[PDB]
RNA sequence: GCUCCACACAGAUGGAUACGAAUAAGGCGUCCUUGUGGCGUCGCUGAACCAUAGCAGGCUAGCAACGGUGCACUUGGCGGAAAGGCCUUGGGUGCUUGCUGGCGAAUUGCAAUGCGUGGGGAUAAAUCAUUUGUAUACGACUUAGA
RNA sequence: GCGUCUACUGAU
RNA sequence: AGCGAAACCACAGCCAAGGGAACGGGCUUGGCAGAAUCAGCGG
RNA sequence: AAGCUCGUAUCAGUUUUAUGAGUAAGAAUGAAGAGCUUUUAGUGGGCCAUUUUUGGUAAGCAGAACUGGCGAUGCGGGAUGAACCGAACGUAGAGUUAAGGUGCCGGAAUACACGCUCAUCAGAACAAAAGGUGUUAG
RNA sequence: UUCACUGGGCCAGCAUCAGUUUUGGUGGCAGGAUAAAUCCAUAGGAAUGUAGCUUGCCUCGGUAAGUAUUAUAGCCUGUGGGAAUACUGCCAGCUGGGACUGAGGACUGCGACGUAAGUCAAGGAUGCUGGCAUAAUGGUUAUAUGCCGCCCGUCUUGAAA
């Protein structure tokens, strides 16, 4: 229904996040993926790391370069992942993998819209309480990722540039809210209360 | 005044097909709403309708208009097939498609 | 589902002997035809007598006379593995003595990695008295006005999206 | 909804009512009759004559296999 | 702070034929199996899975391994089922229930209402 | 691009509807005891909120109103991550279905959805050409001249 | 780790 | 400056794995990378 | 291929019984298309698996009795294939299956219930005798 | 020449029909231990011991140890009373919805209804209507979309080479 859906990176999954947002990117909706620097990864942290550098050994012999490149932004390793979940080698493909677009954190103007989350795909729904798990934030530094301070210390703008927004709006609504307490009990509101409104 | 639309909305996912083979002849619509093949029961029969916008201006509104009935359910995700009598060119996977709520029966 | 039928044995009555040694015994199977199947084979094992000059005379269904009471079944079984086969015994606290089979297959299956197959249901009777029970995680719902929570609960939409995140609390 | 009808006559609209071969006048003064005494009937309901007057339509999250006629 | 399950536990049953209807715990079979039982809510006494019940924030007395008769008449003596009413549940349930049985004629009273109160609501703010 | 001459025209159908953050805890109000606080309450899915009535949505009269809102200016701040949007301040300009009336819908007849080109006048400069070496197997590149 | 017809090595 | 062949040519080429006698070059799974275009390690 | 009397008990990769260390059925089942004379093209091969083996050593193996597929064999599936599973074939419209599948590439439920396991590359023909103060149950 | 009626071919919508097929609602039957449940009564048993009472104790005169089998809750066993209901199978039961086929071509027959007359869903679509001659509609060509497709014939091939 929504001609945009964005989808918060944290507390997600991002082998199930990928899998479902293939489908419906497939389907002509179009999903921009935010905070791709929070995606969660099950297992150890340790674990993880493993098998990302497993495939150096094996980029090429005659030619390196000529080869799988080593891709350590998060928004775009994650968008790898969701890469090989669609047939990218054919011409819808190529069209439906367009329409996804991830950036780290949530930059203008996808900060004045409200965004939304997969219930299917939230690791605090499906990881048993305890276990170890990666946040992927250290992860694509520990690989080379230099851009996560900066990261970190403009997130903390945003979310102090946004507080204040809330508030201004929970003031605003106070008065709706006392407007339609001290309306109620009318001739005109108690119909709408019988009819289920 | 604001809103005019009628006709349910819903999406083309592909055709019926196999791992290898295919058949344009049977094509599989998503409807909004539909969460199970019993909700799907209502929606079979129900004439369905694609438009897009053409280059030629054939009889003055460059729109046009394929028209088609829905079948049978489909899986459990409440998908239903559907058939028209013109196929569609394949190339609409994903795209936006009208089902009308004629003929009606409640 | 599963189900109890009661079975017996007659074997063909030779010349001067009808009716010999009664063999009655109980199966539990789903179906009919699976607890035949069932007697024909625990027969061929605790005794000699085969299939071809047995013959079964009635099979009766026999449900529970109070299927609205929990009771700590007692339940003791012998199967075979990759090993010798060797008896065990085990106790189950279920309303109903099908329902107590099941969760006893379920569990051979989970833990023992067993089948219908290779395990045989000896006998089934139910506990009529506290701290019999030897197994302490059956033991352990005895205690007096038990009460606990369920942490972190698990929920499920029709919808593929949401825009509050829920908590698990419950 | 149901309005009463039977205070309307409404066997002259027969089959062969309608032909072809610029408003013909009895049509127009069939169809007054019919309105005007309808509009009794419609007077009794209150906003039924703004609801018919009302144009149909749908809105976004509707659900027509859970909407109830 | 969590809810409990226990003897006397009253639930509400999430699928089944007997979903939208009150049960009250009878006595906890193991951690995924329990038993109710829902007399006055027509529920057939039978055990259930913790998973196809959801646990409602409202309790009464009941002994451990109370019949029917027990059951139903902890239940009248409690009142569990005005207690039901005034919680939020009966009241969401009330008006998903309603609005999914409007009328079209219904229905645009209630749009005709809604306007008139955001009217009202509307000259009642910012004077 | 200033300008003249001359011709050519991957899927819109109400609204991406903005706090942070745990998931063995988290919001709203009360209430200062402003502390890791007391009280009522929320979830248990968005099955929600706003919005939606008028020939593809007209003309016209009255009441309450002075509220709601499309339109350009207007006092100004924020937004630099892909800033490209928010409003308020003031009148003006239309409507108001909040309420009460008058004018007409037909014949369409039982559905076939109903912004660039090829030629000039003025401006901008870069290769061509010469020179140069700081470059140089040969391309390429770097200096200088109305 | 350092000790003991696929390809471009200079190019448009 | 100008003249002016021949050998050969079913068609021909970005790679890793499977492909049975392994021939992989046209089958499958993944990763590459520019119309056009000099020049070669002592392959 | 041509001719005959035939139509049946001619018979049958089937089964049972009075009766072996098949005899007969005034038997069970099924095909109405069975024999006799004259001759007409083509045919002297193996591979894979099995009931037998000639014996098991790290290991050579040739010789050879038997039944199924390929041979001459499409199509669906095991993503990838001769030794696998179903299925053998007039062009077509309508619905249900088998193998094989239901997160995506892939058309199909991120279905229900039991517990099991965090692998420093778990999981989706062999070293398999042991070790763990690893875990779940007797 | 006054007129009145009427008209070829394309595909469709509508009502009811025959065949195939898919999925709902609902009623009536036979069996289980003449379902087992649940409920009522009856004689007994017990604690994970209901109340009362006793014994000592702080957050208060109530906190864990007893007698205690229903008391200021209830549970189980056997018996009697009575219905209900899951499951299975049946109805030559009723009632909708979704998809395709229209094939044959004046009566010879098998059947039902109806007193007869006649009718019918009874050995294959009947009737109304929509749109059109600058038509309706159809074909061809070059890309595009999803899938499939290893280059031809021969020859030693067990075959593959």
């Amino acid at each position: 229904v929504e001609p945009v859906v964005v989808i918060d990176g944290k507390g997600h999954l991002v082998g199930r996040l990928a899998s479902v947002v293939a489908k419906q990117l497939l389907n002509g909706q179009k999903i921009v993926v935010v905070r791709a620097e929070e995606l969660n990864i099950s297992g150890e942290f340790f674990r993880n790391k493993l098998k990302y550098h497993d495939f150096l050994r094996k980029a090429t012999a005659f030619n390196k370069t000529r080869g799988p490149f080593h891709f350590r932004a998060p928004s775009r390793i994650f968008y790898k992942a969701l890469r090989g979940m669609v047939s990218h080698k054919t011409a819808r493909g190529k069209a439906a993998l367009e329409r996804l677009k991830v950036f780290e954190g949530i930059p203008p103007p996808y900060d004045k819209k409200k965004r939304v989350v997969v219930p299917q795909a939230l690791r605090v729904l499906r990881l048993k309480p305890g276990r170890k798990y990666t946040t992927l934030g250290k992860l694509s530094t520990s690989v080379g990722w230099k851009y996560e301070d900066v990261v970190a210390k403009l997130e903390a703008k945003r979310k102090v540039s946004s507080a204040e927004y809330y508030a201004k709006k929970r003031a605003f609504t106070k008065k709706v809210a006392s407007a339609n307490a001290t309306a109620a009990e009318s001739d005109v509101a108690k119909q709408l209360a019988a009819l289920g409104y | 005044a604001e809103s005019h639309r009628l006709y349910v909305k819903g999406k083309h996912l592909s055709y019926q097909r196999s791992k290898r083979v295919n058949n344009p002849n049977v094509s599989l619509i998503k409807i909004e709403g539909v969460a199970t093949p019993q909700d799907a029961q209502f929606y079979l029969g129900k004439r369905i309708a694609y438009v897009y916008r053409a280059s030629k201006e054939v009889r003055g509104s460059k729109i046009r208009v394929m028209w088609g009935k829905v079948t049978r359910t489909h899986g459990n995700s409440g998908v239903v097939r559907a058939t028209f009598r013109n196929n569609l060119p394949a190339k609409t996977f994903g795209a936006s498609v009208r089902i009308f709520l004629y003929p009606s029966n409640i | 589902h599963f189900k109890e039928y009661q079975v017996i044995g007659r074997r063909l009555p030779t010349e001067s002997v009808p009716e010999p040694k009664l063999f009655r015994m109980r199966i539990f199977a789903s179906n009919e035809v699976i607890a035949k199947s069932r007697y024909w084979y625990f027969l061929q094992k605790l005794h000699k007598v085969k299939k071809a000059s047995g013959e079964i005379v009635s099979i009766n269904q026999i449900n529970e006379a109070h299927p609205t009471k929990v009771k700590n079944f007692g339940v003791w079984v012998r199967y075979d593995s990759r090993s010798g086969t060797h008896n065990m015994y085990k106790e189950i606290r279920d309303v109903s003595r099908v329902a107590a089979v099941e969760t006893l297959y379920q569990d051979m299956a989970a833990r023992h990695r067993a089948r219908f197959r290779s395990i045989h249901i000896l006998k089934v009777a139910e506990i009529e008295k506290t701290a019999d029970v030897k197994r302490q995680y059956v033991k352990q719902f005895l205690t007096k006005d038990l009460k606990f929570p369920l942490p972190h609960r698990v929920q499920k939409s029709t919808k593929t999206f949401s825009y509050k995140r829920p908590s698990t609390f419950y | 909804t149901k309005v009463s009808v039977e205070g309307v006559n409404v066997e002259k609209f027969n089959v062969e009512y309608f032909a072809k071969e610029e408003i013909k006048a009895e049509r127009v003064e069939d169809q007054k009759v019919v309105d005007k005494a309808l509009i009794a009937e419609i007077k009794k309901t209150p906003l039924l004559k703004q609801y018919l007057s009302a144009s149909f339509s749908l809105k976004n999250g509707d659900k027509p296999h859970m909407l109830k006629f | 702070n969590w809810r409990l399950v226990e003897v006397g536990r009253v639930v509400l049953i999430k699928k089944g034929q007997s979903a939208g209807k009150l049960a009250a715990i009878v006595e906890i079979i193991d951690q995924k199996k329990v038993l109710i039982d829902g007399p006055k809510a027509g529920v057939p006494r039978q055990a259930i899975n913790l998973g196809q019940v959801v646990l409602t924030p409202l309790t009464f007395a009941l002994p451990r391994g109370a019949r029917t008769a027990t059951v139903s008449k902890k239940w009248a003596a409690a009142a569990v089922c005005e207690k039901w009413a005034a919680s939020s549940w009966a009241k969401k349930i009330a008006q998903r229930e309603r609005r999914a049985a409007l009328t079209d004629f219904e229905r645009f009273q209630v749009m005709v209402l809604r306007k008139q109160k955001r009217y009202t609501v509307k000259k009642a703010l910012a004077k």
